[PDB]
C-alpha cells in the first residue's frame, strides 16, 4: 500500500539501458502495478500496466516486469524522448487503493559541472519599502544536487528561504538554482555578515559567498 | 472473462 | 479531457473543479481525481462510477471531498473543502482503462489557497558586482517579488538578450503572494558599456514595468 523507488535519479547519456526499480510493502494483487511517465509541464502519460503489458503508443524499449513486491521498468536504449520523471502506482479493486511511488527523475548524464555561485545583496529600493530580501544564485551545474544553506551570522536560517531549480536545458544539460532569504526591514540592519554556503560535488570544499552591510 | 473494470463494478454493487 | 481554469480559493474555503469529456470516451467509463503538489508526487483522490456517484474516496480526503457526475453535460465535478496551505496543487482528471491504469489524463488545474487580493507586481534590481561576477561573466537580474496572481511574464532588453537568461520558477511565500528571479550572465567587458533592461507584465492586475539593472 506503500511504494518506494530507487533511484531518486538516474543520470544516464542517451543510447544507455536504464532500469527503475518500485518495492512495495505488500503484494500487489493479480500484479496490478503500472508505470508512469510524466515530462515538464505536461501530465503523467501511462506506459506500462499490469507490470508487463504495454500499452497502446509505447515503444518496444520501454520493458516492464515485476511481481509482489519487486517490480522493474528497464530502457533498452534511451533516447532524447525517455529522458522525464516516472512513477509506479499500485491499483486494487476491493477497496480501490491506487497509490503512487515518490518519483524517479531521469536525466542526461554530463561532465560535473560546479555550480557558479553569485550573491546579490538586496537593492535600497526594497530596504526604502520596508522588505529586505537576498539572493544566491547557482549557474549551470550538474548533478543537480545542491544544499543550498543560508547563514545569517553563523546562525543557520531554516524557513526564511525559498528556492526554485530550473528544468535540465535541452543545450547545456544543466541546472540552475535561485534561493530567497527575505527578512523584515528591521531584522536586516540587527545583523551583518550574510553568506550563502554551497555544497556541491564540482566543489571541492564547500563554497560560501557572503556580504557585510 | 473479468478485469479490473467488472471488479470494480462489484464494489459498488455490494455497497 | 477539458478541466476547469486555475482557482484562486482562501484558506478555509471550497473549491469546485470540474472536468467536461466526451460521452464516448467517459460514460462507459470510470473517472479518478488527483493531484500534484508544486514540486511533488501525484496523490490518487477518488473515483467517480460509470454513471452515478459510486464514489471511493481517499483516507486524507475524506469527509473534505465530494466527486459528482452529470450525464447531461457529460462532465465529472471534485469539490474539496477546508482548504489548507498544503491543499495548493494542480488537481486532473484522469479516465480509468478496462485494467485499471489511466490512459487518458487532463490538462489539469492549479488550486492556489491565499489572500487572493489581486496585487500587481513589484520588480527590483538584482545589479551586479564582484560578488556577482567572477571570470569575465556578470550576473545581474530582476526580482519581480509580491505579485498575485500568476503569471508574470519577464523579458531582457526587449527580446534583444536571450542567451543566458534564466527565469526561475516563481514560488509562493507567507505572504499568500508570489516571487520570481529573472537573471542573465553577461560578459563583463561591457557591463557599465551596455543597458540591461527587464520588461515584466502581469496581464490579471494590468501592469508592465521596465526596470534598467545598473551594476553597484
Amino acid at each position: 500500500i506503500v511504494l518506494t523507488q530507487s533511484p531518486g535519479t538516474l543520470s544516464l547519456s542517451p543510447g544507455e539501458r536504464a532500469t527503475l526499480s518500485c518495492r512495495a510493502s505488500q503484494s500487489v494483487r493479480r500484479n496490478y502495478l503500472a508505470w508512469y511517465q510524466q515530462k515538464p509541464g505536461q501530465a503523467p502519460r501511462l506506459l506500462i500496466f499490469g507490470a508487463s503489458s504495454r500499452a497502446t503508443g509505447i515503444p518496444d524499449r520501454f520493458s516492464g516486469s515485476g511481481s509482489g513486491t519487486d517490480f522493474t521498468l528497464t530502457i533498452s536504449r534511451l533516447e532524447p524522448e525517455d529522458f522525464a520523471v516516472y512513477y509506479c502506482q499500485q491499483y486494487d479493486s476491493s477497496p480501490p487503493i491506487f497509490t503512487f511511488g515518490p518519483g524517479t527523475k531521469v536525466d542526461i548524464k554530463r561532465t560535473v559541472a560546479a555550480p557558479s555561485v553569485f550573491i546579490f545583496p538586496p537593492s535600497d529600493e526594497q530596504l526604502k519599502s520596508g522588505t529586505a530580501s537576498v539572493v544566491c544564485l547557482l549557474n549551470n551545474f550538474y548533478p543537480r544536487e545542491a544544499k543550498v544553506q543560508w547563514k545569517v551570522d553563523n546562525a543557520l536560517q531554516s524557513g526564511n528561504s525559498q528556492e526554485s531549480v530550473t528544468e535540465q536545458d535541452s543545450k547545456d544539460s544543466t541546472y540552475s538554482l535561485s534561493s530567497t532569504l527575505t527578512l523584515s526591514k528591521a531584522d536586516y540592519e540587527k545583523h551583518k555578515v550574510y553568506a550563502c554556503e554551497v555544497t556541491h560535488q564540482g566543489l571541492s570544499s564547500p563554497v560560501t559567498k557572503s556580504f557585510n552591510r | 472473462g473479468i478485469d479490473f473494470q467488472d471488479e470494480l463494478d462489484e464494489f459498488f454493487k455490494n455497497v | 479531457l477539458v478541466q476547469s481554469g486555475a482557482e484562486v480559493k482562501k484558506p478555509g474555503a471550497s473549491v469546485k473543479v470540474s472536468c467536461q469529456a466526451s460521452g464516448n470516451t467517459f460514460t462507459n467509463y470510470y473517472v479518478h481525481w488527483v493531484r500534484q503538489a508544486p514540486g511533488q508526487g501525484l496523490e490518487w483522490m477518488g473515483i467517480i462510477s460509470p454513471s452515478g456517484d459510486g464514489t471511493r474516496y481517499a483516507q486524507k480526503f475524506q469527509g473534505r471531498v465530494t466527486m459528482t457526475r452529470d450525464t447531461s453535460t457529460t462532465t465529472v465535478y471534485m469539490e474539496l473543502s477546508s482548504l489548507r496551505s498544503e491543499d495548493t496543487a494542480v488537481y486532473y482528471c484522469a479516465r480509468g482503462s478496462n485494467w485499471g491504469p489511466w490512459d487518458y489524463w487532463g490538462q489539469g488545474t492549479l488550486v492556489t489557497v491565499s489572500s487572493a487580493s489581486t496585487k500587481g507586481p513589484s520588480v527590483f534590481p538584482l545589479a551586479p558586482s564582484s560578488k556577482s561576477t567572477s571570470g569575465g561573466t556578470a550576473a545581474l537580474g530582476c526580482l519581480v517579488k509580491d505579485y498575485f496572481p500568476e503569471p508574470v511574464t519577464v523579458s531582457w532588453n526587449s527580446g534583444a538578450l536571450t542567451s543566458g537568461v534564466h527565469t526561475f520558477p516563481a514560488v509562493l511565500q507567507s505572504s499568500g503572494l508570489y516571487s520570481l528571479s529573472s537573471v542573465v550572465t553577461v560578459p563583463s567587458s561591457s557591463l557599465g558599456t551596455q543597458t540591461y533592461i527587464c520588461n515584466v507584465n502581469h496581464k490579471p492586475s494590468n501592469t508592465k514595468v521596465d526596470k534598467r539593472v545598473e551594476p553597484k
